[PDB]
DNA sequence: CTAACCGTAGACCTA
DNA sequence: TGTACAGTGACAAATTATCTGTCGTCGGTG
DNA sequence: CACCGACGACAGATAATTTGTCACTGTACAGGCCCTAGGTCTACGGTTAG
DNA sequence: CTAACCGTAGACCTA
DNA sequence: TGTACAGTGACAAATTATCTGTCGTCGGTG
DNA sequence: CACCGACGACAGATAATTTGTCACTGTACAGGCCCTAGGTCTACGGTTAG
């Protein structure tokens, strides 16, 4: 586990060298070698000495002996120990915590300190820079490294839990997360609202997009049970969206791999969890999960940044136009990122590997034909509640109102379970327990 | 005036049409040998799709100068016995003669092809003057020629010995075995490589992993390996002046067969026109347009 | 207005050419001359005729004639003149407004009209790159061209108005403005307060600091005035402020050149710069007057990014520690600032010129002694209301309160001007017009 | 065989003290004299810091080729009449001979200080053998030697003609002026400078101004300029392996008095000496010492 | 006088 | 002619590990 | 015994390396991230029944 | 029925 | 082994302005 | 008249320049700037006096 330095090409001098070497190297009659000495100085002209220790350093060294030593005191200060060391010690309690330490200023603090030892002598403020130097570089690689990823056809995800879970088929897992719009809009009238929250549900195994939804409401369980209702039903859009293909995904995972904002522990989501069949995990770290987030960046490059009233991705880039150029609506916006979709990125081939577009890579791992879901069956992404009691006469409570309907009656003193819309309570869907199922009632009206 | 006295190397374009992996046509490799002249023995060989200019050679010497060691796949009955460095060297026309002086013998500048011809070439799949052959197939056929037939043969300017044992009767003394560090001034290089986290280095869409090479992530490095089989490669770190060894990583991913160099850039090859097939007919071109279109 | 190329260092072969040329170039017996040719021909190893061109062309060019002519279609490009224009049109009208385009979006778009135009060979996306590289370039100049500022000792500023303003001595023109401190403070129990605002006044003469406030009030004509008292007033500190030396600057502006935001162009000030005697103006850009604001990143680079709980200088680099690590109070910051100001900052060199430090500069400039303003004499700071009517019994209507003292219902249904200190209205200053002088009458009594 | 067939040059170590303006003492000059051989007539010269090694030279025989034209101030009497070149010019040991090469004579690798020395220099302030003198004021001296001196003496060779009149009677022909711009390969020169929005530059502390410079703002030029007056300075773009000239640009915010550039470089560093003499005994290194244990 | 009970509101955590 | 401090090329001076002679000594060879 | 090659003790000269000095130029100062919308979990004045 | 009058509040602009 | 698209070195192929011969013609000279 | 130097009409060879192809690597995706505190300027339901 050592050795073999190779060196590097030579120089001009030491070709020269080399073929004086390759004459002296051979024993020949040791008056003839003489001459051949004699010879070799010539070719030099150095001195009848210096070529019995260019060959016998040779000799050991071969091509490496004919390069130029170095100085082998590079790297080395010339100044006291002492300063070197409060230099780098100054430095790194200069920077620790949340403040910041630039090198001049630690060049000033040796000159304070120099003072107070009554030394003549401390390193220059261009000294201090050069005593840095190292430490101020390395971290510029450590902060910048950049990952090998995966090679492809197998993968598996780590859970906060230190589980290890595969992916192994279409419809194994998927993800979902959050973002915002680079894109401020206008209503009808040309009045401009806040940019909009983008939800997406990505498929794990292919990549490939599941369903979308983009508007105004801000990250809930409410909103995270729209977005999978629209990635589990089968997908249908109208003439005026000018699509080319059908967008045809749909069916259930088996597990909900997403980040761990309260939006996702909710008991809400528990409830679709149970009552759908699949179970929830959380990330371990952001950089855990980058299949997920990632596309984000493709559609900023692709297609937001090419509409009027796009901002940036940072404050720093926002371009000074961005408030006044918007002209866009959020009907006008939706159809366009659905056309992108459809007939563009879930149409491209996969990253990782091979001549599968997106939606084949989907298609072909899928292990079984998907069974619809029926749309009424979705009704259990309703929320429930997991109480209020029936009181005489047949009335429940619930969010400061009363409701009542068939049954209820003969039932007061129970307490039963509210299965409700959170957008529209106009009437609620009652359920009690027999031998701890959840069974149907009643549906009672305000 | 004795084995290994004399070594002389010889080239040509070998007129067999190969064929790729996928069946697709590849144009004629070159081979390059290395002989002895004492007894006229074969010391080592070279082929492949480069010119024998500037490169080759220098891998067909170290081929020439280190123990042999060929696997059960070359169905060898013979060994191939053949090491160590000669007093002289012919070339045919500065690297060259750096060679020879890190290593230790005279460079100089300046027939096999006639029997390869007559007891090889002419008689297989894909002569030139509807049938395939691989590279690796090739090398296999050749060697098998080489190490049991050319070299067991006894010589009419001999008779009495054959060309591998006539060089064995000449040797003046025991060849010892250099270690084999000592032969990386031949090896094939790229310029530069990063340290990816973790120890690792892409070549050829490969990756690899390195030994201790993790405390390196994101310092630049360069590599060298031998064209016939890149599942290993050689790390250097760049000093002023000098390569130093830094350390060895093996491929992963691939296929537990031993991979060479022309095979990978074949599979590679054989994806970007994958790619290139499926491309966007109406489809992306639509879009884009009528993107703008509903803008204004 | 023209010539003169004056050729580069010239290579080896044009080296050897020169030699050559210099035998040739010298007339002698026709033969002999024609030997030269032919010795010229050998030394280049060309051919009997070539010799007559190079000479000839250095007869010429000189020494340019010897260097190697480019190919005179450098920078042209071989794709045709409908697809070079095209690509350049699309691409400003890629950028215009608040979209942005990508040179790969352009590519793009060229090989769509070339479908569209039925043109097998439209340029590459690589060729794009090239097309367009010398307009993403330029670009990069433009953003980054460095003023060239003032030479020295002669200085002017403009107006809105278009006026030049020349700064001729110390107390001329001073000026205003308002910054963030990036410091998170701490209150005496450890409970974080958001970031104080800090205020400077500056002389434009000396760029020495005439006077600072900082703490938590947003900006206001209030902040300002206050802001211009401590300006205008002789300074005082006590021991524990650790001082070497006294801040010793007072005086009183002829010109206030500041800002054109709200809280410069409010009545408050009017009326303060009317009974001072000065007056305002409004900067045209915030690159007209560099003077006031650049100090606050010397702040930033010498003083506050080596206290803790400092919040970088964005959004973009504010240490993840920022929120947590602060311990600094509002008093204790103020101390700070205060040492700084005065033994360090107020003490180094003019920037522009010299050996004056910054506060010789500002006293040797200033023409006379100044004469201190009584203390007293800066009741004027507090604001004035044009009109109440004083009420029949003497009292007077305020901000939902009723006043009243001495004098006043003798004066019942006069109009009255009122003075009084925004932050403590227990009592007023009453005056009346008098042949248009404003007369004090009363002091008045909530 | 006549007037101005061949050059010759000359340079030694000047032993008289100069002081600069600000009464500092400064270490001896250098000065280097251009003659034409055959009446022994001074062409030009050069007195300045710099050793005669590469440079200097270059920009004496400039002086020698160009027309003399110089200003009341050095008390002339009589007319410098020289210009123009020589067949051969002969200087003390490659871009020497570029210059010849370009401009046309041929350039030759190889005494008027024994009368400085006994008419001029031996006599004035400063001989190293307490009292002043400035650079400025030696070269006006020296000058006025030259023209209405050396030049106008009838030498022991000769008893008829003065050495300019046996110049002149020499001359086998007009010799004619060469406009000035086609002497800008011996101009000392700056590599590289940004030109600043507006069309100006810096050097050696002062500002320049362009004339059409404003169009570049953002782009690199480099420059040339005579040492003895940079009031005016030669602008060229870089193009591939040429300097193109580009404008002229003129000094601002200095005094009328033309400007050298030693007198440049005394001024900026009598302004940094100033600068580090202030300093913080006690004021800086307190505060921050304060500063980190309060913030302890 | 004493005990049990759904709707507002507060403390806290996270994307 | 917006502004002033932190960081950076280009070069001179001081210190030192290393190369070069000249000579002496030991070993191999005639 | 004498001549030539290899090695060393020693002194002296020399470029390599580090340190210090000086002039020219890039880039932030220009109101600005601690705030906000969810969810769980629990305390609770008021209300009602015994 | 009719006219005059200080304190809240809304529209708008800027750092 | 987090991720996947925009931008970038290194090199081969096609097109062309420019350099090189060989010869013919005109002018200067012997 | 014959020999040598300078110039040109012409064809042919040649590196320079541009264009196209392929493999290796940097960097944003990771909730996030439209909101906020002033001031001027004016409208105004309610209140009060005639
Ligand atoms: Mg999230
Ligand atoms: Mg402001």
């Amino acid at each position: 586990l050592e050795k073999n330095v190779i060196a590097t090409q030579l120089s001009e001098e030491a070709q020269v060298k080399l073929e004086v070497i390759q004459s002296l190297l051979e024993p020949c009659d040791r008056t003839t070698y003489g001459q051949k000495l004699r010879e070799a100085a010539e070719k030099l002209n150095v001195s009848l000495r210096t070529v019995q220790r260019l060959v016998k350093n040779w000799e050991q060294d071969g091509l490496v002996g004919l390069t130029q030593t170095s100085r082998a005191d590079k790297g080395k200060h010339r100044i006291g120990e002492f300063w070197e060391n409060f230099i780098t010690k100054t430095y790194k309690e200069g920077n620790k915590g949340s403040k910041r330490m630039t090198p001049k200023q630690v060049a000033l603090r040796v000159e304070a300190k120099a003072r107070e030892l009554k030394d003549s002598k401390p390193p220059n403020y261009k000294t201090v820079l050069r005593v840095l130097a190292p430490i101020l570089e390395k971290q510029q690689k450590a902060k910048s490294i950049r990952s090998p990823g995966w090679r492809g056809t197998t993968l598996s995800v780590k859970t906060r839990e230190g589980k290890d879970l595969s992916v192994d088929y279409s419809n194994h897992v998927w993800q979902c997360d959050h973002t915002r719009v680079d894109v401020l809009l206008v209503d009808q009238h040309g009045e401009i609202l806040s940019r909009p929250w983008l939800t997406t549900v990505i498929d794990t195994y292919s990549r490939c997009i599941m369903g979308i939804n983009l508007g105004f409401d801000a990250p809930s369980s409410g909103v995270v049970a729209l977005a999978l209702r629209h990635a589990i039903l089968p997908k249908r859009y109208g003439s005026e969206y000018k699509l080319h293909c059908e967008w045809g995904t749909y069916g259930k995972p088996e597990h909900f791999y997403t980040d761990g904002g309260k939006d996702f522990r909710s008991n809400h989501l528990s409830q679709i969890g149970a009552q759908l069949g699949f179970v929830c995990h959380l990330r371990d770290r952001p950089s855990e999960g980058g299949v997920v987030e990632r596309p984000f960046k493709t559609l900023n490059d692709q297609l937001f940044s090419t509409l009027p009233g796009y901002t940036g991705s940072n404050v720093q880039e926002r371009p000074e136009d961005a408030e006044k150029d918007a002209r866009l609506t959020l009907r006008e916006l939706e159809q366009l990122l659905v056309r992108y979709i459809v007939d563009r990125y879930n149409q491209s081939i996969d990253a990782r590997m091979g001549d599968q577009t997106r939606f084949e890579r989907w298609e072909a791992g899928l292990p079984t034909v998907p069974v619809p879901i029926p749309e009424r069956d979705l009704d259990i992404c309703l929320m429930k509640q997991s109480r209020r009691t029936v009181q005489r006469g047949g009335c429940l409570q619930f969010q400061n109102l009363m409701y009542r309907g068939e049954y209820l009656a003969g039932y007061a003193g129970e307490t039963v379970n509210l299965r409700f819309d959170p957008r529209d309570i106009t009437t609620i869907l009652v359920y009690r327990q027999e031998n701890n199922q959840e069974v149907f009632l009643t549906r009672a009206h305000a | 005036d004795y084995s290994n006295h004399v070594w002389q190397c010889d080239h040509t374009r070998v007129d067999v049409l190969l064929v790729d992996q996928h069946g697709e046509i590849l144009s004629r490799p070159w081979l390059t040998t290395v002989i002895d002249t004492y007894s006229r023995c074969i010391m080592g060989i070279n082929l492949g799709f480069d010119a024998p200019s500037s490169g080759v050679v220098a891998l067909a010497l170290r081929h020439a100068i280190l123990p042999k060691r060929y696997g059960s796949e070359y169905k060898l009955h013979c060994e191939w016995g053949t090491y160590g460095k000669p007093e002289h060297f012919y070339t045919d026309g500065n690297h060259l003669s750096q060679i020879g002086a890190q290593l230790g013998f005279v460079c100089h500048l300046r027939r096999p092809f006639k029997t390869l011809n007559d007891q090889l070439f002419s008689t297989l799949p894909g002569y030139t003057g509807d049938a395939r052959l691989t590279l690796r197939e090739l090398e296999q056929l050749l060697v098998r020629y080489i190490v049991d037939r050319y070299n067991q043969s006894i010589d009419a300017r001999m008779g009495d010995q054959t060309r591998f044992e006539r060089w064995e009767a000449g040797l003046p003394t025991v060849p010892v075995p250099i270690p084999e560090r000592d032969l990386d001034i031949c090896l094939m290089k790229q310029s530069r490589r990063t340290v990816q986290r973790g120890g690792c280095l892409q070549f050829q869409n490969l990756m690899y992993r390195g030994e201790y090479l993790a405390g390196y992530a994101g310092e630049t490095v360069n590599l060298r390996f031998d064209p016939r089989d890149i599942t290993t490669i050689l790390v250097y770190r760049q000093e002023n002046n000098q390569e130093v060894f830094l350390t060895r990583a093996h491929a992963q991913g691939l296929e537990t067969e031993q991979l060479a160099l022309d095979e990978a850039e074949a599979a590679s090859r054989r994806l970007r026109t994958a790619g290139k097939t499926i491309s966007n007919q109406s489809l992306l071109q639509e879009v884009v347009d009528r993107d703008a279109l509903v803008a204004t």
